[PDB]
DNA sequence: GCTCCCAGCTCCCTGCTGGCTCCGAGTGGGTTCTGCCGCTCTCA
DNA sequence: TGAGAGCGGCGGAGCCAGCAGGGAGCTGGGAGC
């Protein structure tokens, strides 16, 4: 459930919250307070949300 | 049963209700292709699993050297004396000591119990 | 400019004024990359001994004097990229210090090591 | 081993290329190719040099190691930054010395006559087959194991899985070890979903995701590889749950990300994930079916077959495989054991040579290959593993399995003979599971039923039958060339429409193709094997009739026995054969001619499942009250089912069976 | 400010490695793939590792790539605590 | 506490020190390193690593086998016989010698 | 401003999954094995 | 500064602790007056 932050590079500083009611997976860093939201399916895992966040960060950086 | 693929994109059709007409229709998940149903039946489950093994019996099994063959039971179709006989394999069989006979002669292929 | 980095680990000295670490041969040949205009250390082994001290603590590689916090900590943010020691122990001769003061160059000790 | 396997291990090792660090410059490449081995007969190498042939008796007396030095040739081609290649070759480079087996084709006693052996203070009656190390005899006990490249479906008790289908896959004795893959069905809210445990992946993956990742994006296409007959609603309704679990991933790339994310390596950037998953599917998953630039269609067909096999077992159509059935066992003899050890040991030598060369070229001065190779690592390593018994690297001696290569028992000739013919099950002793220890039906005529140690290893250490022969293995290429001439179509050409009615052909476990006519092809293959034309005697060919598979096996370690062939209730052995054999000293008409005549056959356990045997020709092939009228083989003599120590008991059928076992154990201790 | 990382190095060779690192930086500062790290610090009594200043650990991994002395520190590098930053440069020393 | 020589005797001919003496040597060696290192360098990072290794060595003196931890190995790889291993089980001090 | 009823928070309970220890008693032999590379300082 | 050499370092079963999910039961905000 924890991952290394891509922005403030703090290991285990990322926590993932699953909201199945709205079908969203949210990952928050506990150091730089970076917030990212991405839709999830019923078959989804925190690694998928982390993967989605890293892809969005790479796309934002082009 | 009648499990039927989408004509256009080749995928499983899913059952659906047309609520305005309360009519069962088979609709693809991917295109708007729809079809009218002809069995009102969707899910069927034989819990007792009274399966007729004669559907699964293959005539080619008559070529087995290790199987026993007899002439006391003649074929009801062609009257041929020689016939190979063997039992069921599955635990689900309704009769444990059920004996299946396959006609030994080529191209009769008659199978009975 | 590789002239601001050592070619070998023998007879290394540190400039007492800017903490530049070079071989004594480099100091003799090309002088100090940051003090030769005020010292004229080229071609004078005795003057090299006077102004550079073989004894120092630490090694720091410096690449971005304008973009390094260690440059600010060491007060070397206006010096050329090179091999810079963390602490250089020693003191210049009094005559050279007075000459620098007369020119207008204040002499601050590079021995930032905590004593006792 | 010493003829083919050492050469292929040396040649298939990748060439090493290594450059410098560009010191001050921030640098060139070279190849160091090994190509051909040259093996010498054993030689002394006393302190002075000047080699002379070492006689095994001398090795025993002087505590030497009866070994033979081997040499390899290396061509090192180095290019420099000026764009020019310098190619220097070295012949007869000393790599090490391999301990050699007595009376083998490379021993000094090979081909000698009895008078010559008596001159050398050697016993003509000594069967050899053992190594001499530090002047002590060592015997590599054969080690049994589960067969490879074959789908096994088991049903473990009290686990989250109802049924699991596994296929331990290996290439042609390549560097990679057994890369097992599991396909399991969950144990039933909604259920009976199917997951795959594939190598280098942390979490199990649903099968339809793997199929999507493999390159099949449609639904009918995926189903065609699993269900061969769409007219079976039971299979459709059983597989649709796992199919609806994958409703959300309709392209290859998303599935590729799905696999890469679940990697055991740290999981960070998109293309990294894609490449990792593609590599896992290309080389780590199912290697035996093919590791090449394009094997996706063949890999998908085999995976679909495993799922189909799992569905059949879970539907009761087929029966779960038995772990004790000797058709699923393989015996590693000296050859495969030494090959497994030598592969990793040669790799270690290459790594040390690479380290030495890199250290010297960091300064950019020349490296010397003579000092680069350490001749000690192979020779002293082999000597250690065969002297202590720990099969593996010395640095991990606790992890390595022990008990292999025991001291040859030299109390009585029967003891020596029995020790040379011994199979060991590598299962933990002092276990409370008695099923592996029981005498299984498939041991008939291949493992002596009387002879086992009575201590804590009852039923684990077992002796070999008198006429049992263990296959040595051969290439399946000629069989493949023959098959596709005889109206056999590969998977890449057939459509799944006709895959239901035809029979599937397996060669060494890999699904090669399909054929429309199952019967007259087995006849042709039987004729070839009885003529030895294109199919050697060891190849075993099994046709399953109820289940349309027909399998061909050419692996090593399969155990088999000779049986007389029967045609229409009559032996093929006639008076002329016996007449020729009875005068054998003058006509050199040996057993090999009898095999070549098409009279006898070698049958292993898999083929013995589908054969009809006759205990005695005269007494069981006659007109009487018919029991069977379709006997296929006959036994040469029942007394051949016993072993070596159990073949000295007079009237062993007039005794209680525990007494026979006690005599088998006690015959090894009788003084003579 | 860029982050400090400890990169594993051979014992007794750390000094030559730092000089070699700086030399390679200067050489690569004119190429399409320059060394994006900032500075290298080799204290007097630090054995088996070197301090490196970079914003991203990926920059550290790429910059130290190809260095034999840092092959053990190639796969993993350790985040220096921020409050410990002042102790990287702290030097202490009659008798 | 370090036990006397009777608890950890040294054999005369194959001096080969006891499996416990080698662990004692690792403990004292790393103790001196940490002592000296925190005396002068006081770098606040190597102290953490030194403490971790010292706490690993101390723990594996008494209990060599732990879940999820590497076992201390003698040269030729064989794991050390800890005090708990000496005393635990069928061949031990209590059940096998008392 | 008054009493009171309905949702939000507190508690305990139940249920489930991961982690540690045990696996007969004696006896006799034999065999292998107890690290290794090299790197810097000293006597010559 | 080279030889001698000192050593420096490189399977299975069955009990206990934590976690997760789910109700009864108490207290502030609104329903009536
Ligand atoms: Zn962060
Ligand atoms: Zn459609
Ligand atoms: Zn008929
Ligand atoms: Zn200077």
């Amino acid at each position: 459930t924890q991952f290394t932050c891509p922005f403030c590079n703090h290991e285990k500083s990322c926590d993932v919250k699953m909201d199945r009611a709205r079908n969203t997976g949210v990952i928050s860093c506990t150091v730089c307070l970076e917030e990212f939201q991405t839709p999830i399916t019923y078959l989804s895992e925190p690694v998928d949300v982390y993967s989605d966040w890293i892809d969005a960060c790479e796309a934002a950086n082009q | 049963v009648g499990i039927r693929f989408c004509q256009e994109c080749n995928n499983m059709l899913y059952p659906k209700e047309d609520k305005e007409n309360r009519i069962l229709l088979y609709a693809c998940r991917n295109c708007d292709y729809q079809q009218e149903a002809d069995n009102s039946c969707i899910y069927v489950n034989k819990i007792t699993h009274e399966v007729d093994e004669l559907t699964q019996i293959i005539a080619d099994v008559s070529q087995d050297p290790t199987l026993p063959r007899t002439e006391d039971h003649p074929c009801q179709k062609c009257g041929h004396k020689e016939a190979v006989f063997f039992q069921s394999h599955s635990a689900r069989a309704e009769d444990a000591m059920r004996l299946y006979y396959v006609c030994t002669a080529p191209h009769c292929g008659h199978r009975w119990t | 400019a590789l002239e601001t980095v050592p070619k070998d680990l023998r007879h290394l000295r540190a400039c007492l004024l800017c903490s530049l670490v070079k071989t004594i041969d480099q100091f003799e040949y090309d002088g100090c990359d940051n003090c030769d205009a005020y010292l004229q250390m080229k071609g004078n082994r005795e003057m090299v001994y006077d102004c550079t001290s073989s004894s120092f603590d630490g090694i720091i590689a410096m690449m971005s004097p304008e973009d390094s916090w260690v440059s600010k900590w060491q007060r070397v943010s206006n010096f050329k990229p090179g091999v810079y020691a963390v602490s250089v122990t020693g003191r210049l001769p009094q005559g050279i210090v007075r000459e620098l003061k007369s020119r207008g160059v204040a002499y601050k000790s590079r021995d930032t090591a905590i004593k006792t | 081993f010493i003829q083919m396997s050492v050469q292929r291990i040396v040649e298939d090792a990748p060439p090493i290329d290594l450059q410098a660090e560009a010191q001050h410059a921030s640098p060139p490449r070279y190849l160091l190719k090994f190509e051909q081995i040259y093996l010498s007969k054993p030689t002394h190498w006393e302190r002075d040099g000047a080699p002379s042939p070492m006689m095994p008796n001398e090795a025993r007396l002087r505590n030497l190691t009866y070994s033979a030095p081997l040499y390899v040739d290396i061509t090192k081609t180095v290019i420099k930054e000026g764009e020019e290649q310098l190619q220097t070759q070295h012949q007869k480079t000393f790599i090490g010395k391999i301990p050699i087996m007595l009376r083998s084709t490379y021993c000094l006693l090979n081909g000698l006559t009895d008078r010559d052996l008596c001159e050398l203070n050697e016993c003509p009656l000594d069967p050899g087959g053992y190594f001499i190390i530090n002047g002590s005899e060592k015997v590599l006990i054969a080690q049994e194991k589960m067969a490879t490249n074959t789908v096994y479906v088991f049903a473990k008790k009290d686990s989250k899985y109802a049924y699991t289908g596994e296929c331990r896959s290996c290439l042609e004795n390549s560097s990679r070890p057994t890369s097992t893959i599991w396909v399991s069905m969950l144990a039933r809210a909604i259920g009976q979903r199917i997951v795959a445990t594939l190598p280098y992946i942390k979490q199990e993956v649903p099968i339809i995701i793997v199929f999507r990742a493999l390159g099949f994006v449609s639904d009918r296409d995926i189903l065609e590889h699993i269900i061969y007959d769409f007219e079976d609603p039971e299979m459709m309704e059983m597989v649709k749950p796992s199919l609806d679990e994958a409703f959300v991933i309709q392209e290859q790339n998303v599935a590729l990300n799905f696999i890469g994310s679940r990697g055991a390596k740290p999981g960070v950037t998109k293309e990294k994930r894609i490449k990792y998953a593609k590599e896992v599917l290309q080389k780590e998953m199912l290697p035996h079916v093919g590791v090449s630039d394009f094997c996706e269609t063949k890999k998908a067909y085999f995976l679909g077959y495993m799922v189909h096999r799992l569905l059949l077992a879970a539907l009761g159509r087929r029966e779960l495989d038995d772990r004790d059935h000797y058709g699923n066992k393989r015996l590693d003899l000296a050859g495969p054991l030494l090959a497994f050890l030598f592969r990793g040991m040669f790799k270690n030598l290459l790594k040390e040579v690479r380290i030495y060369a890199q250290k010297f070229i960091d300064r950019g001065k020349d490296f010397n290959l003579e000092l680069a190779i350490k001749t000690r690592i192979i020779s002293d390593g082999l000597k250690y593993s065969l002297a202590t018994g720990n099969w593996g690297d010395q640095k991990k001696a606790h992890q390595a399995r022990a008990g292999v290569s025991q001291v040859l028992n030299r109390l009585t000739f029967a003891s020596t003979l029995s020790h040379l013919r011994r199979l060991n099950s590598p299962i933990g002793r002092d276990g409370k599971l008695a099923k592996p220890r029981q005498l299984h039906n498939t041991l008939w005529g291949m493992v002596c039923p009387a002879e086992t140690p009575e201590g804590h290893a009852v039923g684990l250490v077992k002796n070999l039958a008198l006429m049992a022969y263990i296959s040595v293995g051969s290439q399946p290429s000629p069989i493949l060339e023959f098959l596709e001439e005889w109206s056999m179509e590969n998977l890449e050409e057939i459509s799944p429409a006709a895959i239901a009615d035809a029979t599937k052909i397996f060669v060494n476990g890999c699904w090669v193709g399909i054929h429309k006519d199952p019967e007259q092809l087995m006849n042709t293959l039987r004729k070839l094997r009885r003529q030895m034309d294109i199919i050697v005697s060891e190849v075993s060919m099994i046709r399953d009739i109820r289940e349309r598979e027909i399998r061909i096996y050419t692996d090593a370690g399969r155990i088999c026995r000779p049986l007389l062939i029967v045609e229409k209730q009559k032996l093929l052995l006639k008076k002329r054969h016996i007449d020729q054999l009875k005068e054998r000293e003058y006509n050199n008409y040996s057993w090999q001619d009898l095999v070549a005549s098409g009279v006898v056959e070698y049958i292993d356990t898999l083929e013995e499942e589908t054969v009809m045997l006759a205990m005695t020709p005269d007494d069981l092939q006659e007109k009487e009250v018919a029991y069977c009228s379709t006997y296929t083989h006959c036994e040469i003599h029942p007394s051949m089912i016993l072993g070596v120590c159990a073949s000295i008991i007079p009237f062993p059928d007039h005794n209680q069976s525990p007494r026979n076992t006690y005599q088998s154990a006690m015959g090894k201790q009788a003084m003579g | 400010d860029p982050n400090l990382w400890t990169v594993k190095c051979k014992i007794g060779e750390e000094r030559a490695t730092a000089i070699s690192l700086m030399r390679k930086f200067i050489a690569y500062q004119f190429t399409d793939t320059p060394l994006q790290i900032k500075s290298v610090v080799a204290p007097e009594h630090v054995k088996g590792y070197i301090y490196v200043e970079a914003y991203k650990q990926t920059h550290v991994k790429q910059a130290i790539e190809g260095v034999g002395n840092l092959r053990l520190g190639y796969w993993n590098q350790q985040m220096v605590p921020i409050k410990e930053m002042t102790d990287v440069l702290k030097v202490v020393k009659a008798n | 506490p370090v036990p006397p020589l009777s608890v950890r005797p040294a054999v005369v001919m194959q001096r080969n020190q006891d499996d416990l003496t080698h662990k004692l040597a690792d403990i004292v060696k790393i103790n001196n390193q940490l002592r000296r290192n925190e005396q002068n360098g006081a770098a606040a990072h190597v102290i953490a690593e030194d403490v971790k290794l010292l706490q690993f060595h101390v723990a594996t003196m008494v209990d060599n086998e732990l879940p999820g931890l590497p076992r201390a190995m003698q040269k030729s790889g064989r794991p050390l016989k800890s005090l708990k291993q000496r005393l635990k089980g069928k061949e031990g001090r209590v059940r096998g010698n008392l």
